[PDB]
């Protein structure tokens, strides 16, 4: 999205906030649970089409609220939300339920990663793999010799009311999921922002596959460098949210998996995780062998991914009771120069007494509609 | 479920009057509940099945082989059974001729 | 060089599905297998039996038995975290790789019903997650820094040490190599179309490539590539073929390369 320099109005959103039952979880080991205890304050700054309410909009009506619950976090905004300004509007348009979750950076069994201090995190995600953001926030509390003073949001969020919070750093994406074709170009979608008081060191892009997360691209101190493939643009300056996308040349099989966009700042770091699937749509050709008392059906199904497309033959008569063929056979599963897969299949036809129709049907996840081909078989006596 | 992928091949180029060995390679299947049947003209022939090995791709490998006498007049095929499939997979071999 | 350890089982097994399996591999041949039925560790290689005392085989078996029991506990815990009352499969994988340039790496991954669950990144000292539960566990495991040094060493120190030892132990067998044999023929795979098919067999390890030239020039049409197919004789097979037009009166040459051996067929 272009920076919000047009006509817009900020609105106040409240989302149900989950909290892990740490020490009282359904399972054995967890730092997350889908159970609400409070809400978070969210900001949205959508672009207005009508302005029918002058200084407001119901664009985010599905999430908008005026009534604050007994417990709610201020989640003050010291950084740019623009990339997500319509994230909840799009959710409402798609009818996708939106939730959020709060947790802590505090560790008791070991050394606190943020040097024991009242620092917390808050995540917001749209159901169905929609827009996602992870907020990094602080609470202005002070202690000298205390252990649990944060408080640690456990079990209860607070003995009373709610502690103040403010976001100084966040990482966001438009999607938790991507889909491309094998051999086709691609890109990753992500970005981030921060308070003026926080600087940026580097951003890394990694691929999760084959038992290891591996670097594919990095950007450090103004200099971009690929180690496998891809290219980026220079991050924005303070005043606008910074991009963290990655342009990817034609993808191959090895490039399938889950991509992680990692941002490291002068104080803190965070990442989003985006799954990228690759597919290819089968193509089908069919021909009937000439002559023979039992003409052979030959069909090739090529240029698909992943391997082992499902193929079924059908036999239809001039009335009677048409039925599927559970026999036939397949062979010759192989790859092409494109990385795609191909497979062959054949069936011995019975011309019948007055002719018969044969079809080779193909089923694949990449096929919105059934794919296959038909041919007629003509008895020797019907030529 | 991971539907098995199947290929059939000889150990050496078949030739009439020259007894040979028939392999079938089944890979990418899960769970590892596979039984491989090698057949001649639709009839099961003497065969053996080896260990089921792990893959990095969450799947297993399996090799099975059989003894036969090559014959250009005859046809050969393989069927692979899988507990979690409604119907065994049927694959045709071109006799490597 | 590869070293792999696998551990797999099922939460409340159904339909006769194996309850627990654990098998170890090196390079391109198994080295060991564990039988969860009789609860015994067994060799798959003659140089494993040689270079491991009965004392170690028994000790290792007892260790594996412990892991088997604790694994089943994990399986029940997973059901609680997934909130699944039904029967589901779960497995883990770990191993290492030693490179010619002396460098080392390795991997560690978990799956749930065949789906990616978690991967450990030893270089960032963090976990990668996919689904909701994986994210739940990710945060929990990352928070617990006491696994930091363990997980790192688990991938590197334990596996690499074993691999190097295995490479020594089986040095008399793991240096095996054989050149391919080649046979090329024509056949019909589709009416009006002719296929030119190359078979290669009897080579080891499977470091092999097959290509074609058309009238001395690189081919322009698509090419069908096979995989690596065990022969059962300690060697592997492969094949590559190209599609010919019915009017294709051109001359092709077959190039087969493996192990430094390069064969070029001047006709078929
Ligand atoms: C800490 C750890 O789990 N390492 C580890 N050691 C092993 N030692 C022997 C065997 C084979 O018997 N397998 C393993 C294995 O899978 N993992």
């Amino acid at each position: 999205p272009h920076p919000a320099e047009g006509q817009w109005r900020a609105v106040d959103v409240v989302l149900d906030c989950f909290l892990v039952k740490d020490g009282a979880h359904r399972g054995a080991c967890a730092s997350s649970e889908d159970r609400a205890r409070a809400s978070l304050v969210l900001k949205q700054v959508p672009v207005l089409d009508d302005g029918s309410l002058e200084d407001f909009t119901d664009f985010q009506g599905g999430t908008l609220a005026q009534d604050d619950p007994p417990i709610i976090f201020e989640a003050s905004v010291d950084l740019v939300q623009i990339p997500q300004a319509e994230a909840l509007l799009h959710a409402d348009c798609s009818g996708k339920e939106v939730t959020c979750e709060i947790s802590r950076y505090f560790l008791q069994m070991t050394e606190t990663t943020v040097k024991t201090a009242a620092w917390f995190m808050a995540n917001v995600q749209v159901s169905g793999g929609g827009p996602s953001i992870s907020l990094v926030m602080k609470t202005p509390r002070v202690a000298k010799n205390e252990v649990l003073w944060h408080p640690t949001l456990n079990l209860p969020l607070s003995p009373q009311g709610t502690v103040r919070t403010a976001v100084e750093f966040q990482v966001m994406t438009q999607t938790q999921s991507l889909s491309f074709l094998l051999g086709s170009s691609a890109s990753l979608d992500c970005g981030f922002s921060m308070a003026p008081g926080l600087d940026l060191i580097s951003v890394e892009w990694r691929l999760q596959h084959k038992g290891r997360g591996q670097l594919v691209y990095s950007w450090t101190a103004g200099q971009g460098q690929a180690v496998r493939k891809g290219a980026t643009l220079e991050p924005a300056q303070l005043g606008m949210a910074r991009d963290a996308s990655l342009t990817l040349p034609g993808l191959t099989i090895q490039d399938e998996g889950t991509y992680i966009c990692q941002i490291t700042t002068s104080l803190y770091r965070a990442q989003q995780i985006i799954q990228l699937n690759i597919q290819a749509s089968p193509k089908v050709r069919l021909s009937l062998a000439n002559e023979a008392l039992l003409p052979t059906l030959i069909c090739d199904i090529a240029g698909y991914y992943p391997l082992d497309v499902v193929v079924t033959w059908t036999r239809e008569e001039l009335g009677g009771s048409p039925a599927q063929v559970s026999g036939a056979s397949f062979s010759s599963l192989r790859q092409s120069v494109a990385g795609t897969y191909s497979i062959s299949s054949s069936l011995t036809a019975e011309p019948g007494s007055a002719g018969a129709t044969y079809t080779c049907q193909v089923t694949h996840i990449s096929l919105e509609e059934p794919l296959g081909a038909s041919t007629q078989v003509v008895p020797p006596e019907r030529r | 479920q991971r539907p098995p992928k199947i290929q059939v091949y000889s150990r050496h180029p078949p030739e009439d009057g020259k007894p040979n060995y028939l392999n079938c390679y089944v890979y990418g299947f899960h769970p590892p509940q596979i039984e491989i049947d090698l057949l001649k003209n639709g009839e099961k022939i003497k065969s053996e099945q080896s260990d089921l090995s792990f893959s990095k791709d969450w799947s297993f490998y399996l090799l099975s082989h059989a003894e036969f006498t090559p014959n250009s007049k005859d046809q050969y095929s393989c069927r692979v059974k899988h507990v979690t499939l409604e119907q065994p997979r049927i694959v045709k071999w071109d006799r490597d001729l | 060089h590869s070293l792999r350890y696998f551990r797999l089982g099922v939460s409340d097994p159904i339909h006769g599905v194996p309850e627990f399996i654990s098998v170890g591999y090196v390079d391109s041949h198994p080295i060991t297998t564990y039988d969860s039925v009789t609860r015994q560790k067994e060799p798959r290689a003659p140089w494993m039996a040689e270079n491991l005392a009965p004392d170690h085989w028994e000790r290792y078996t007892q260790l594996l038995r412990g892991w088997q029991q604790m694994f089943k506990v994990e399986l029940k815990r997973l059901q609680r975290h997934y909130n699944h009352s039904g029967s589901h499969t779960y497995q883990r994988m770990i191993g290492c790789e030693l490179l010619e340039d002396g460098s080392t790496t390795g991997f560690l991954q978990y799956a749930y019903d065949g789906q990616d669950f978690l991967i450990f990144n030893k270089d960032t000292l963090s976990w990668l997650a996919v689904d909701n539960v994986a994210h739940t566990i990710k945060q929990a495991w990352e928070a617990n820094q006491h696994e930091l040094l363990y997980q790192k060493n688990w991938l590197e120190e334990e596996c690499i040490a074993w691999l190097k030892r295995f490479l020594e132990y089986g040095k008399d067998t793991l240096q095996r190599t054989e050149p391919p044999k080649v046979r090329v023929n024509h056949k019909e795979t589709f009416p009006g179309i002719t296929t030119l098919y190359c078979r290669a067999y009897g080579f080891y390890p499977p470091e092999i490539s097959i290509n074609w030239m058309k009238n001395g020039e690189e081919i322009f049409q698509d090419t069908d590539y096979g995989g690596i197919l065990p022969s059962g004789d300690g060697t592997y097979q492969t094949w590559v073929s190209v599609e010919l037009d019915p009017q294709n009166g051109d001359i092709y040459s077959c190039h087969v390369e493996h192990g430094g051996v390069h064969m070029v067929l001047q006709g078929f």
